[PDB]
């Protein structure tokens, strides 16, 4: 599974949102980064702590790729 | 979800969602083969039984 | 004919009926209507698949639910023997809202107990579809009906100036067959009856004064036939013009009187024989629409019962009709039921329990 860097400033809805999209369907991973450099969006540093769904069905995993990318998430890994 | 206790019985009930399609997938595939286990087979021979006909 | 529909874990099945059946357990306190609410049993082999189902039967949820409010408005539309407020609903099957869902099955009729989910939908789809068609042509030929009708109302109704005369004119009275004297026909208020007659004269070099004779009487004006020399007509008319008098054209004609009179009748009688079938026909349109909307909310169950416990599969639902201002309460005792074994994380964005609406 695919867990983001988040700047964990929304990782409570970041993950009940992500729940909605089919609830307990994958398991959430969690990850999280101390120390971490600036976001290189706002430039800032901030320990990130997320929690991330992952789906093996190719409509899910679509559709949680456009919901976890509308949210403000960096899923660059695979 | 937060709780262990949810996030791990989301888990099993995706293993068994996996283990359910994984399960009637296989069985699928094995009476498929074995239908065109018929059909292949009778195909050639009686290609070839035609083919002995015109030898005959 | 608001009900929810709820899903339910459906951990023990004999604890969900004592939840669901008992009178002490009976929704508000037994005040709300509580009926099981049961499906045969079916398997999805794929849940990604019941995913895109499920948005799938949404649409089409939306599509059937759009398609049966057409019908009402159709049958309300036509209101033969019938008015908005009686006989507002039919019955599905011979039976009521609440006595159809409670009696409700899944169809074969509908669909094999062995199709797919997917073709499940598809054929509900193309029953709605098919609905849909029939409904277009069928309102069609209503719309038809109902502007030819109101265009004949209106032909037979308005002042002398532009109404038929069909039921004016006789024969005996109008000029026919006259090579050199025309009829024309002038509207004449009441007050000045006297006054158009003399005022004729004056219209057109060898006008007859005094010829103008009433046919008939409107509110406001007498309609008088008027008999003149053809070549002084041009003359006749325009000074009436000048005059402020409006001088109507007509033409005794006795088989269009007699194609309008056909007309009249041809067009009630199939006004009638059109909406006895027409009706009988959007009768059975509406049941099998509603028995498929149910099919729809029982499939869209299965999904979501599913997808949120998956296997196994047995499936408790209940069917409740809520008591006036107690929603309240009602929502508040199934959420203790059911939140703890939802999740312990904590609706669309998270659901105690799965329930839609019925509203009918």
């Amino acid at each position: 599974f695919v867990a983001g860097v988040i700047n964990r400033e929304r990782i409570p809805t970041f993950e009940r949102m992500l729940w909605r999209v089919c609830r307990g369907n994958v398991f959430l991973r969690q990850a999280e980064i101390e120390n971490p450099l600036e976001d290189p969006v706002t430039g800032d540093y901030v320990h990130k702590s997320v929690f991330i769904i992952f789906f093996q069905g190719d409509q899910l995993k679509n559709r949680v790729k456009k919901i976890c990318e509308g949210f403000r998430a960096s899923l660059y890994p695979c | 979800a937060l709780s262990d206790a949810d996030v791990q019985k989301q888990i099993k009930h995706m293993m068994a969602f996996i283990e359910q399609e994984a399960n009637e997938k296989a069985e699928e595939i094995d009476a498929k083969a074995e239908e065109e286990f018929n059909i292949e087979k009778g195909r050639l021979v009686q290609t070839q039984r035609l083919k002995i006909m015109e030898y005959y | 004919t608001e009900f929810w529909l709820i899903s339910a874990p459906g951990e023990k099945t004999c604890q969900q009926t004592w939840e669901k059946l008992h009178a002490a357990t009976t929704k508000n306190n037994n005040l709300a209507v509580s009926s099981k609410f049961n499906i045969p049993d079916l398997k999805v082999g794929t849940l990604d698949v019941l995913v895109g189902l499920s948005d799938e039967l949404a649409k089409l949820d939306a599509f059937v639910e759009g398609v049966v409010k057409k019908v009402a408005q159709y049958m309300a539309d036509v209101l033969e023997d019938s008015k908005d407020k009686v006989q507002e609903n039919l019955l599905a099957s011979g039976v009521d809202l609440v006595t159809y869902i409670t009696r409700f099955q899944w169809d074969m009729a509908k669909y094999p107990i062995k199709q797919s989910l997917k073709n499940i939908s598809e054929i509900i789809a193309k029953g709605v579809t098919q609905i849909d068609n029939d409904l277009k042509s069928r309102a069609s030929a209503y719309n038809n009906l109902k502007g030819n009708l109101q265009n004949l109302e209106r032909k037979n109704a308005g002042s002398l100036l532009t109404r038929s005369l069909a039921e004016i004119v006789k024969k005996d009275d109008f000029v026919l067959d006259s090579e050199y004297l025309v009829t024309l026909l002038v509207v004449v208020p009441k007050l000045n009856h006297n006054d158009w007659i003399k005022q004729y004269e004056t219209l057109a070099e060898m006008v007859v004064p005094r010829s103008s004779n009433v046919l008939s009487e409107d509110q406001d004006s007498y309609l008088c036939n008027v008999t003149l020399f053809k070549k002084a007509v041009d003359d006749f008319r325009h000074k009436a013009r000048e005059n402020k008098f409006i001088v109507r054209d007509f033409q005794y004609n006795e088989e269009e009187m007699r194609a309008d009179k056909e007309e009249m009748n041809r067009l009630s009688t199939d006004k009638k024989k059109q909406f006895g079938p027409l009706v009988r026909w959007l009768k059975v349109n509406f049941s099998e629409a509603f028995i498929a909307w149910i099919h729809i909310k029982a499939l869209r169950v299965f999904v979501e019962s599913v997808l949120r416990y998956g296997l196994p599969v047995n499936f408790q639902a209940m069917l409740l009709q809520p008591n006036k201002k107690s929603v309240k309460k009602l929502r508040e005792v199934l959420h203790e039921l059911y939140k703890h074994l939802d999740s312990s994380a904590a609706q669309q964005e998270y659901y105690p329990y799965v329930y839609y609406k019925i509203d009918c």
